[PDB]
This record gives structure tokens, C-alpha cells and sequence, in this order.
């Protein structure tokens, strides 16, 4: 039942589960009725969710996965844990190889968890053991780990991964897990058919939505002192504890560098120390001052693309986007480095038909010189397509959150007097219809 | 799990008109193609029209433009307009949810194809 679960659990891995999602995964796996794909975040428990169940499967379970790196690191850990688990790679000596195979053609064998690539479980000098693997009915899962490689609409596409829907079929009594990270609904729609998934395929998608965190737009054409306006969000976002004065920190994005320095320097000017981050600086000059905002010397930080959260903060209580990003998933991985202690924050977007303008130039500028070096790509429609909904993010009125929950493919999100729309819908639609007015300006 | 439920189906006359509704219950996000089937007693189920996710319509040339497809998006249901009606169009009619993506917002969902109870019809 339940009870093999959490006794696996902490007998073997040594945990209860992180989420109560990933635990109605799992459980949804083991009973193994149904075809099931994951779209969780980085958060590894997506591994967990084919592993435990793969030990309670009284046969074998294969685990496609697109390149060596991903596999070593995950096999090691697995083998810390005393567990029967191998890879079958091209980067494996001759004898390694031909004692793996020997083994899989064994009755019982060794193994309990191969972890393949597709160029494998492509080439014919693996098919006859796969067969003889299946008509045995040693076959328990097959699993598709990167699965977002299947689809073009993507960001990591390879054509390999399209061989496994032939694989699955052949595959007919195992059940097929799919799991990645990042997937829009058309990735999903691509990973269900390309994969030839069969229903019902039961889906867990963590939501993107987070409750405790309030976005908003605002429209820099429609702000008589810009500077101002950003001190006053900073204010009062930060001093949730007036009596200690300042409590909390906060991030700005920017585009350009002269927009950072500049911007650093009137925000500490009106009395909100803030400090620049831009690749224009020293190496040094960087890791000084992240670390400053890390200790809370600096309250606030003014940055371009190249924050990469190496180091992300618990109490983030704001993020400022004084340019609109290149992505709606751009936005939301910015804007999430906010709230990650649960505790209310503040996520704004000053959107600009003169910026939504300058980064399309950009966009398309960057797209060419990819298309003269390469080709016509569909994933070339996907970086002007992952844009224009961040402009329709901005220039449309409705839930902030509902918006992005639409792109991601989450259900419509309780708000809960969580955003501008939600909060006050009369004030947005006099700020729309002013950037009409405002349209010349 | 999710329902598929019509109404609208009664008796008419020959030249008559009907208004057919299935209702999509549980926690829809998209249905891939809902589509409109009608069952003759004792002969072959018939393929009548359909719609996908962002509302391209097709209809069958035994119905074309006397029946009409459409989705109310807001109330999340699907209608056939059958006008001019006969006594060959008298059958059970029924939709089809093809690829009918669900979720909760507990990331809990399914993915899978639903047929409708069906709703008797009558043309004189
Ligand atoms: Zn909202």
C-alpha cells in the first residue's frame, strides 16, 4: 500500500516526501495503471518519483535521459544508497558494456534500474536484449526524464527523442513516465502525442502561482517622477517593521548598464541605499557587492541578465523590472527570486511601448544572425512567441497571476487580493485606456 | 473524474429546429476536439461536426449549414444549432472530449477521451 512507500522511503532514500504532490506522483507511478507525466521545478524530487517506485516493481526499469553528466550524477547517489542501478553509454569500455548487456539477457538479473541514452536504446546493437527483455516480462517502467527534448516549441530539442514513441508502442505492457522541468502546454500536448502516451495519462504539474507574492504593471509613460515612483515601491515593500526601520531586501532589473548605475545612484539619493550589478564591472567589483545585499549592508540591488541567482535570498520582498524582459519565463524566473520565505512580497513591471519596441528590434536582430548561421527554425517562432505574451501580460487587463498561469498551463490560481487587477480592476482599466490617450503621447 | 452530459433533444416537425447542449463538468483546461456524433437505432454511428481548442469548426456535407457548432468559452459548454431538420437526422445525438486536458491547482490532473450520455431526437 501506503505502508511500502514510506518504509522504501526511509529504509533506502532515508526521508516524508517534500511535497504532497510529489508524493500522489509517486503513489500514482507505483500503482502503475496509467501512463503519468511530471512538470515539476529543479526541485530533484522528480527524480524520487520513478526511483522508489522502480525498487518496489518486481522487474526492471529503464530511464532514458539525454546526456552523460545528468545520468553519472543521479547513478552515483542511487549507488550511495546501495542500490542494483546501471548505465549503458557510449563513453563505457568495451567489457563494461558487454557485461551489462549479459546481465539484462540473464533470468533475474542484476540490475533493477538502466539508465540508458536514446542513442542506445536507438542503435540495433541493443534491440534483440530489449525484446528479449520484454517477452520475458522483465519490463516494469520505461521512463523519459529531459521529456521537453521531444518538442520543438521547446528550448532543448533532439531529434533522438522522437525514436522513443516508436519505443514506447513496442513497450506495449509497461507503463511510460515522462517528467522535465519546463514545459508550456503545447511542449505537453507535443510530449503526450510525440511519446505516443496512452490515456488516461494522469499529470502532475507543480503551479507556478504563488499566493503570498502581488504583481503589478505600471506604465513609465504615464509617470511624471519615475525615480520617485520606484523610492516610494521600494519604501513600501521594505519597512514592514517601521520601529526597526528597514527590514527586508529587494532586486531592479535593467536592460542596460547606464540604466543601472544611473538608476542605483538616484534610488540612494532619495534614500534607498541601492548598488549596481552590470558585466561592465570588475569581476571583483560583483562578487563584493552581491555579497554587501547578501549581508544586508546594501538593502537593495540594481542588475542586468547577469544575476543568474548563484547565490538567490529567503527574504526578497521586492522585484522591479524597469525594463520589460525578453520571455514571460524570463519575468517569472526574475520576479520568482521574490518571496522564496512565503512571507508577503512585491513583483512589478514598468512596461514601455518604446522598450516593448527597442528589445522586439533586439529579439529579431539576434533571431537573424541564428537563421543566416543555421536555418528556419520553429523554435525561431518561439522566442517572438515567449515575447509577445509578456507584452500582452502588460497591455491586457485581468489576474496577473491567471495570465502567467495561461502561458504555463496551471489552473485558473485563487489571487486573493494578490494583485492590481484582482485589488482594484477600475484603476487598471483608467491606466489602459490612459496609455491610449498617452498612444502619441 | 469529468462528466459529458447533453440536453436540448425532443420531438419536432419535419423543418423543425433543435438547440443541443453537452455540459463539461470537473476542472477543464482544453478539450483538444469536442465532437458531435449521432446514433441511428439499429445503423452506424454518424460523425456530425466538431470543434477544437480556439474554435475552428468542421461539419459533415449531409449537415452543412443547417447545423452550427459553437462554444460559450466563458460558460464552458458546446451547442448545436440543427436547423431545417428531416426525418433521416431523427437519432441519438452525443459529443466526444478528445484529448480533454484537466488540472487542479494542486498540480493534480488527468489527461483523456470522454463520450456523452446522448440525447434522443425525433423528427417527424
Ligand atoms: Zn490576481
Amino acid at each position: 500500500p501506503e505502508r511500502r512507500v514510506r518504509s522504501t522511503l526511509k529504509k533506502v532514500f532515508g526521508f516524508s516526501f517534500k511535497t504532497p504532490l510529489q508524493e500522489s506522483a509517486t503513489m500514482a507511478v507505483v500503482k502503475g495503471n496509467k501512463d503519468v507525466f511530471v512538470c515539476m521545478p529543479t526541485g530533484a524530487g522528480k527524480s524520487l518519483c520513478y526511483q522508489l517506485p522502480a525498487l518496489l516493481a518486481k522487474g526492471i526499469t529503464i530511464v532514458v535521459s539525454p546526456l552523460i553528466a545528468l545520468i553519472q550524477d543521479q547513478v552515483d547517489h542511487l549507488l550511495t544508497l546501495k542500490v542494483r542501478v546501471s548505465s549503458l553509454n557510449s563513453k563505457l569500455s568495451a567489457q563494461e558494456r558487454k557485461e551489462l548487456l549479459a546481465d539484462l539477457e540473464r533470468e533475474k538479473p542484476q540490475t533493477k534500474i538502466l539508465y540508458i541514452t536514446p542513442e542506445m536504446a536507438a542503435s540495433s546493437s541493443f534491440q534483440p536484449t530489449l525484446n528479449s527483455l520484454v517477452s520475458r516480462h522483465l519490463l516494469s517502467y520505461l521512463v523519459v526524464d529531459e521529456a521537453h527534448c521531444v518538442s520543438q516549441w521547446g528550448h532543448d530539442f533532439r531529434p533522438d527523442y522522437l525514436r522513443l514513441g516508436a519505443l514506447r508502442s513496442r513497450l506495449g505492457h509497461a507503463p511510460c513516465v515522462a517528467l522535465t522541468a519546463t514545459a508550456t502546454p503545447q511542449v505537453q500536448e507535443d510530449v503526450f502525442a510525440a511519446l505516443h502516451l496512452k490515456k488516461p495519462v494522469a499529470i502532475f504539474k507543480t503551479p507556478c502561482f504563488r499566493a503570498n507574492l502581488f504583481y503589478d504593471v505600471q506604465f513609465k509613460e504615464l509617470i511624471s517622477d519615475p525615480y520617485g515612483n520606484l523610492k516610494d515601491f521600494c519604501l513600501k515593500a521594505l519597512g514592514q517593521e517601521a520601529d526597526k526601520g528597514l527590514s527586508g531586501c529587494g532586486i531592479v532589473y535593467c536592460r542596460t548598464r547606464e540604466a543601472c548605475e544611473q538608476l542605483a545612484i538616484e534610488l540612494s539619493c532619495r534614500g534607498v541605499n541601492a548598488k549596481a550589478y552590470h558585466a561592465g564591472l570588475k569581476a571583483s567589483e560583483r562578487t563584493l557587492v552581491q555579497n554587501d545585499w547578501m549581508e544586508e549592508k546594501v538593502p537593495v540591488i540594481v542588475a542586468t541578465i547577469s544575476f543568474g541567482m548563484g547565490v538567490d535570498k529567503a527574504n526578497v520582498r521586492f522585484v522591479a523590472h524597469w525594463n520589460i524582459a525578453k520571455s514571460m519565463a524570463g519575468y517569472y524566473q526574475e520576479s520568482g527570486r521574490a518571496g522564496r520565505d512565503g512571507k508577503p512580497s512585491w513583483c512589478r513591471l514598468y512596461y514601455s511601448r518604446n522598450d516593448r519596441d527597442q528589445v522586439s528590434f533586439l529579439i529579431r536582430k539576434e533571431v537573424a544572425k541564428l537563421q543566416e548561421k543555421r536555418g528556419n527554425k520553429a523554435s525561431d517562432k518561439a522566442t517572438i512567441m515567449a515575447f509577445d505574451a509578456l507584452v500582452t501580460f502588460c497591455e491586457e487587463l485581468g489576474c496577473r497571476h491567471a495570465a502567467i498561469a495561461k502561458y504555463f498551463g496551471d489552473a485558473l490560481p485563487a489571487c486573493a487580493k494578490g494583485c492590481d487587477h484582482c485589488q482594484n480592476p477600475t484603476a487598471v482599466r483608467r491606466r489602459l485606456e490612459a496609455l491610449e490617450r498617452s498612444s502619441s503621447w | 473524474q469529468v462528466q459529458l452530459v447533453e440536453n436540448g433533444g425532443g420531438n419536432v416537425q419535419a423543418g423543425g429546429s433543435l438547440r443541443l447542449s453537452c455540459a463539461a463538468s470537473g476542472s477543464i483546461f482544453s478539450i483538444n476536439r469536442m465532437t458531435w456524433y449521432r446514433q441511428a437505432p439499429g445503423k452506424e454511428r454518424e460523425w456530425v461536426a466538431a470543434i477544437t481548442s480556439g474554435g475552428s469548426t468542421n461539419y459533415a456535407d449531409s449537415v452543412k449549414g443547417r447545423f452550427t457548432i459553437s462554444r460559450d468559452s466563458a460558460k464552458g459548454t458546446v451547442y448545436l444549432q440543427m436547423n431545417s431538420l428531416k426525418p433521416e437526422d431523427t437519432a441519438v445525438y452525443y459529443c466526444e472530449a478528445y484529448g480533454t486536458y484537466t488540472l487542479a491547482p494542486t498540480g493534480e490532473g488527468e489527461y483523456d477521451d470522454y463520450w456523452g450520455q446522448g440525447t434522443q431526437v425525433t423528427v417527424s
